[PDB]
């Protein structure tokens, strides 16, 4: 969020570091639960919103 | 089989119970109080204006060019809603065509209009500006340009008064460089329960005279209030020395039947809205034809005439 | 487009909202009597599943019917005859000569009938030729209270 | 398209009563209220020449005849 | 055929229908006012078969005294005399 | 809110030549020419031969 | 099936339970027999 | 890998197309068939069955 | 011989029957005819 | 609230971490998942 | 489905069928229609924008692209006609110019298909060197073969005039439609390239179709209806203002469907007309502490009407006023396609 709404503004733009559309799929663990493995998404053809 | 003995029927008595008053009257707009006639002759007024009395209207349009944007049944139709201005019993009935079609036409059933215009491109127009009034010459097909042609004796029938379109700046049409319009418009006299084009009064209407009494007099701030709630000019605060602050109906026929009050939670005992039942408050806004007073007497002159026209043909058998 | 009447409408079951309905027309005669006389649509009042009726008048007629037969309904003379002239409406239907009224349910110190006395007359005016008069008791579906 | 002549409820003729509606939004900064001063008191006939879109103008810039 | 007597009629002319063709409602409601106010008249009201076609039922049942078309004559009559009253006071009205 | 009239008929009148007045509807129809525009540049089609 | 035609239908309460309205189409398209006899010979003069 | 866009509303009612154009369709024949997006699934990501 | 339009650069073309259709300046491939004089008749309704 | 920690059993004022470990428990399971709609419905109907 | 005002006030079923069904309007497809060669277009002669419209209506700038009417909506079951989610619609707006739909069929007429095979290109469109019928063709077919521009078109009558060389007799085609339609442009495909002959004309009729007893409209909630009877205008209710309520839904069919969020519509409508405003109604602004009707309802005590959205209405046959008063609304009619062709 922070390096976004600065490539917005002023702020000048290298490569984004972490592109927004990126979701961050944290699967926490429980107990009969969906397996936990930490989802760095980056891929084209996904619904964002 | 029961009477009742007070409902029989007496010219006198009714004559004299009867009372009209004209409250404004203008070229256009009429207002006026008929009392003491029972509901179905109000109904009967009502529809006299509006369906039964004749007035012309464009009914046939005979198009020699139109490559408008518009379509050409869209433009006919259009063109056939103006009002034109011409006393309708100057004129005659056209007797409808059954087949032997083509030769149903005379100058006293019909009357024909024209109009033709070309927009042809205006060169005088400084920079882009799409007015486009000032880019074209003859850009809107107005109304105004709808231009009567007198047909034989009718250039003398009607000198004192030409037939001529009663709003000259009603628009019929849009135009762009290039495109023309071109045609004439065969009026005849119309009965508006046939099409709504017919019908001389656009809007013709009656209210039962509204009756607010109040039965608890009203104080002080509440008094603010039921004033508030009308509205102005028919809810005066009276100056009484007495006490400080009440309220009385000056004169209802402004107010509306809205019934504001009787939604209120404390007012609901104090005031009743009722309604006299031989009152009867006509308007009659006249759209381009004639004046209203000619309208409300010819009116009640159809009526006679259609009672009339029962009469003897009863009187056949 | 063709038109039915409401009430054979929840027969058909549609809405009328736009749906469509074949209509068919048997050319002899045997066929066409049979069905005039098996199949006339007043002949089929009890669909066969159980023994309820099929038929019935609907929404606004049965609102308007609790507005007319509750007894703070007054008429006087002019809308009790036309009103009962519009129910029977004879000559299209015919079979008769003249209309029989009721007499009004209160007379002084103004003549106003009374609504259900207008259901009576026209159960009234449609009384067979020589059959004796209806009686009945049963619930109403508007409770009381 | 054009303005509908003839009002549907009432019989109160709009026709002439858009182009001088338009100028007053255009040069009068009023709010919608402006019509008012047209002569319209109801609010059928008011409810044409406030909320119509005049599809036309949008329309006429198609000639096939236009010679460019 | 602007008025017919539908099939109906007694012989005695005492319960008539008479058929007006090419009219709604604006003269029926009227005419029956106007007829109610005759005292020697039992049952009069008026009706449509269907509003496309312009025809309209009418129907008076009378007294044994006088039969029904008088009584619609007398009763026509009288419509023009209410109207002739209303014009009179109209007229007056406005200069 | 109030009709935007004024707007409507200055637009009508002569089309904005500087950028399409109502650009949500080109964000609506986003997914299908973004594609196809992904397929042109952004190196999709070279990859794949 | 022939001599059989479908719409979409409206509703009117003012005919009867028994009749069911008939547009001038239908009728003036939809034709069936009728023998001549004795006593309708006028009814089909006029109709032909 | 069209001729239209970021062509301007008025560059567009000066060809033949409605000033809010939003492309996106294949014409074939003249009956502009389109993609309709369908559903698959997940990218990459090992589910469960 | 008739008279057409060419769709885009809208040019009166007069062409021939049994004739290579295009716009004589343009090279556009398509024409619309036009309009003449022509008395029709429209109901008002 | 009510309802469901009387279902699952424990009191009201119950620790929030067990109530939401039991009602982790519970809709794993899916019959139990019957039961708790059952008491639930019967509750929420009865307000309602 | 944003841009169906009250949208949180329907049972959802309702705005599922007010949104498959407004995605049918017969409303404007566009402004570009000159060259535009579909196959079937409808246009909507006269559309105006919704008194009541969520602000994003005007945000994706539908107003280029109206759908529908607004019409003065009285509620009530007066004519008995409309009954069973039927409803009325009023003579005199029927007949001023209510949605009057204009459809175009432009059909394709291609002379490379007809050729059998071997010959070389044979065919073309005129009339061939001797004699044409005068009794309909010569009426209708310029000199090309290509008919008038503008004449009306009845079932059995030419539209195209093509001529096989051998034979060297005038072939005919001529317009398959059962209705009476108009013929606006004609256009002369051609080939390719180019060094053709005519091969294809593409003739663009337009059928004028006016509400005809049948033809679905629908508020924008989900109640589709039919015009039943088209009422006369004189016959019809009236308020102590004068306007003709222009079209009667009925009051039996609000319950058993829960689009009470129609009669918030109407409030809003009455309120919108009356001052010269455009009501913001786009789902779950309102909340439960004041209620939306409150707000309408204090709007419209402003402008002078009722503040429950009544109003008191004389019948048009009796004369004699309506014991219980009568709801009169503002709402948006976009009238659906389904008329005549498939009925
Ligand atoms: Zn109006
Ligand atoms: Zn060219």
């Amino acid at each position: 969020i922070e390096y976004a709404v600065k490539l917005r503004n002023g702020t000048a733009t290298e490569p984004a570091k972490v592109p927004l559309d990126l979701e961050i799929g944290y699967v926490p663990p429980s107990h009969n639960g969906q397996y936990p493995g930490l989802y760095l998404f980056s891929n084209p053809a996904r619904m964002v919103r | 089989y029961y009477f009742d003995e007070d409902n029989i029927w007496d010219l006198d008595k009714f004559k004299k119970n009867l009372k009209v008053s004209i409250t404004s009257l203008d070229q256009e707009t009429m207002v006026f109080e008929i009392s003491g006639i029972d509901a179905s002759i109000a109904n009967a007024f009502r529809r006299i204006l509006i369906a039964e009395i004749p007035t012309l209207a464009f009914e046939f349009v005979y198009i020699i060019n139109n490559t408008s944007i518009i379509q050409d049944e869209v433009l006919s139709h259009r063109i056939g809603l103006v009002p034109i201005s011409a006393d309708p019993d100057m004129f005659k009935w056209f007797q409808h065509p059954l087949p032997g079609q083509e030769a149903t036409h005379t100058d006293y059933d019909t009357v024909v209009f024209s109009l033709n215009k070309k927009c042809e491109f205006n060169k005088n127009a400084a920079t882009d500006e799409k007015d486009p009034k000032r880019l074209y010459v003859n850009s809107e097909v107005y109304s105004g340009d709808l231009i009567w042609k007198p047909q034989g004796r009718q250039e003398e029938r009607f000198a004192d008064n030409p037939i001529r379109v009663v709003n000259p700046d009603i628009v019929v049409a849009k135009l762009r460089p290039g495109q023309e319009i071109d045609l004439e418009a065969h009026a005849i006299l119309g009965i508006g329960q046939d099409h709504a084009k017919f019908s001389p009064v656009a809007t013709a209407s009656y209210r039962l005279l509204p009756t607010i009494h109040i039965l608890s007099p009203i104080e002080g701030e509440d008094a603010v209030k039921f004033q508030k709630c009308f509205p102005k000019g028919v809810i005066e605060l009276e100056e009484g020395p007495d006490g400080k602050k009440q309220a009385r109906v000056a004169d209802v026929r402004k107010d509306t039947v809205s019934r504001e009050c009787l939604r209120h939670p404390e007012f609901a005992d104090k005031v009743q809205l009722g309604r006299v039942r031989d009152h009867y408050l006509f308007s009659v806004e006249s759209t381009g034809i004639m004046k209203p007073d000619v309208l409300f007497i010819k009116s009640i002159a159809v009526l006679k005439s259609k009672c009339l026209a029962v009469k003897s043909s009863l009187q056949n058998i | 487009t063709i038109r039915m009447h409401y009430a054979n409408c929840n027969s058909y079951n549609a809405d009328f909202d736009g749906d469509e309905m074949n209509m068919h027309f048997p050319q002899s005669t045997n066929a066409r009597s049979e069905a005039q006389f098996i199949a006339n649509t007043d002949s089929q009042y009890l669909v066969p599943t159980s023994g309820d009726p099929l038929r019935g008048l609907i929404q606004d007629h049965v609102v308007m019917g609790v507005w007319l037969t509750c007894k703070d309904t007054f008429y006087t003379r002019d809308e009790y005859q036309q009103l009962l002239f519009q129910a029977l409406k004879p000559d299209e239907t015919g079979m008769y000569g003249r209309i029989k009224t009721l007499p009004p349910a209160i007379q002084r110190p103004g003549i106003y009938w009374t609504g259900k006395q207008i259901i009576s007359s026209v159960l009234l005016n449609l009384k067979p030729s020589d059959r004796p008069g209806l009686n009945l008791k049963s619930k109403a579906k508007v409770p009381g209270k | 398209m054009i303005i509908p002549i003839r009002c549907f409820s009432c019989g109160k003729v709009i026709g002439d009563k858009w182009d001088t509606y338009l100028t007053l939004l255009q040069e009068d900064n009023t709010e919608g209220e402006a019509l008012d001063k047209l002569g319209l008191q109801r609010y059928c006939c008011r409810r044409m020449i406030l909320t119509h879109v005049d599809l036309i103008e949008k329309l006429l810039c198609y000639n096939p005849l236009s010679k460019q | 055929e602007k008025i017919i007597i539908l099939p109906g009629h007694s012989a005695d002319l005492t319960s008539v229908t008479f058929q007006i063709q090419k009219e709604d409602h604006t003269l029926g409601n009227s005419l029956r006012y106007v007829i109610m106010k005759n005292p020697e008249v039992e049952f009069c009201g008026y009706s449509i078969p269907h509003p496309s076609e312009a025809k309209m039922n009418f129907r008076i049942q009378t007294a044994p005294s006088t039969t029904a078309v008088d009584v619609l004559r007398k009763g026509l009559d009288d419509l023009i005399d209410l109207c002739d009253a209303v014009t009179e006071k109209f007229t007056e009205q406005l200069p | 809110m109030s009709f935007q009239t004024l707007e409507r008929e200055r637009t009508f009148k002569n089309p904005p030549k500087d950028g399409t007045s109502f650009p949500d509807l080109q964000k609506a129809v986003k997914p299908h020419v973004d594609s196809f525009n992904a397929l042109t540049n952004a190196g999709l089609l070279n990859y794949a031969v | 099936v022939n001599y059989a035609a479908r719409s979409v239908i409206s509703p009117d309460p003012n005919i009867e339970t028994n009749e069911i309205g008939v547009p001038p189409v239908f009728a003036t398209k939809l034709t069936y027999p009728e023998p001549v006899t004795l006593y309708n010979f006028n009814e089909m003069r006029n109709a032909v | 890998r069209c001729h239209l866009e970021g062509l301007s509303p008025a560059e567009l009612i000066a060809h033949k197309e409605e000033s809010e154009e939003m492309g996106g369709y294949f014409i074939v024949n003249g009956i502009e068939k389109l993609i309709r997006m369908l559903i698959l699934p997940k990218r990459n990501h090992p589910t469960a069955i | 011989t008739m008279i057409y339009l060419c769709a885009d650069c809208g040019a009166r073309n007069t062409i021939q029957a049994k004739e290579v259709i295009r716009c004589r300046e343009c090279g556009h491939r398509v024409m619309y005819k036009m309009r003449t004089k022509r008395m029709v008749q429209f109901e008002a309704r | 609230l009510e309802a469901a920690s009387e279902y699952v059993g424990l009191s009201t004022d119950s620790p929030i971490a067990l109530l939401n470990a039991n009602l982790e428990e519970v809709y794993r399971d899916d019959e139990k998942l019957q039961g708790l709609d059952a008491a639930m419905k019967g509750k929420m109907n009865g307000l309602t | 489905a944003n841009m169906t005002p009250f949208s949180d006030f329907n049972q959802s079923p309702r705005n599922m069928y007010q949104c498959q069904m407004g995605k049918q309007t017969m409303g404007t497809p566009g402004t570009a229609l000159r060259y535009r060669t579909d196959n079937k277009l409808y246009r909507l002669q006269t559309g105006q924008t919704p008194v009541v419209r969520p602000k994003l209506h005007n945000t994706y700038g539908l107003d280029h692209y109206p759908n529908g009417t607004n019409a003065v909506v009285a509620v009530i079951s007066y004519t008995g006609y409309d009954m069973e989610d039927a409803m009325i619609l009023n003579k005199s707006a029927h007949e001023r110019g209510f949605g009057y739909g204009t459809v175009y069929k432009g059909e394709s007429f291609d002379l490379s298909q007809k050729r059998r095979r071997g010959e070389p290109v044979v065919h073309h469109f005129g009339f061939a060197p001797g004699s044409t019928p005068r009794r309909e063709w010569l009426q209708k077919l310029d000199a090309d073969g290509l008919p008038f521009i503008g004449i009306k078109l009845e079932d059995g009558d030419p539209i195209v005039a093509y001529y096989d060389e051998s034979t060297g007799q005038n072939f005919i085609e001529t317009y398959h439609g059962t209705e009476p339609g108009f013929v606006d442009e004609v256009r002369l495909l051609g080939n390719d390239v180019g060094d053709s002959e005519c091969q294809q004309i593409h003739v663009k009729l337009r059928i004028t179709r006016s509400p005809i007893i049948g033809d679905k409209f629908s508020s924008r909630h989900g109640q589709k209806g039919i015009c039943s009877q088209k009422w006369p205008t004189v016959d019809m209710p009236f308020t102590e203002s004068g306007m003709q309520p222009d079209i009667i839904i009925n009051p039996h069919a609000f319950p058993s469907r829960m689009t009470i969020g129609m009669f918030i519509e109407s409030l809003a409508g009455k309120a919108g007309a009356c001052h010269g405003l455009a009501q913001d109604s786009t789902p779950f602004i309102y909340s439960e502490q004041q209620t939306a009707a409150d707000y309408f309802g204090e709007q419209l005590v402003k402008a002078g009407y009722n503040y429950h959205g009544n109003e008191p209405m004389y019948s048009g046959i009796t004369g004699q006023e309506m014991k219980a008063d009568i709801y009169i609304g503002v709402v948006y009619y976009q009238r659906l396609r389904h008329m005549v062709s498939d009925k």
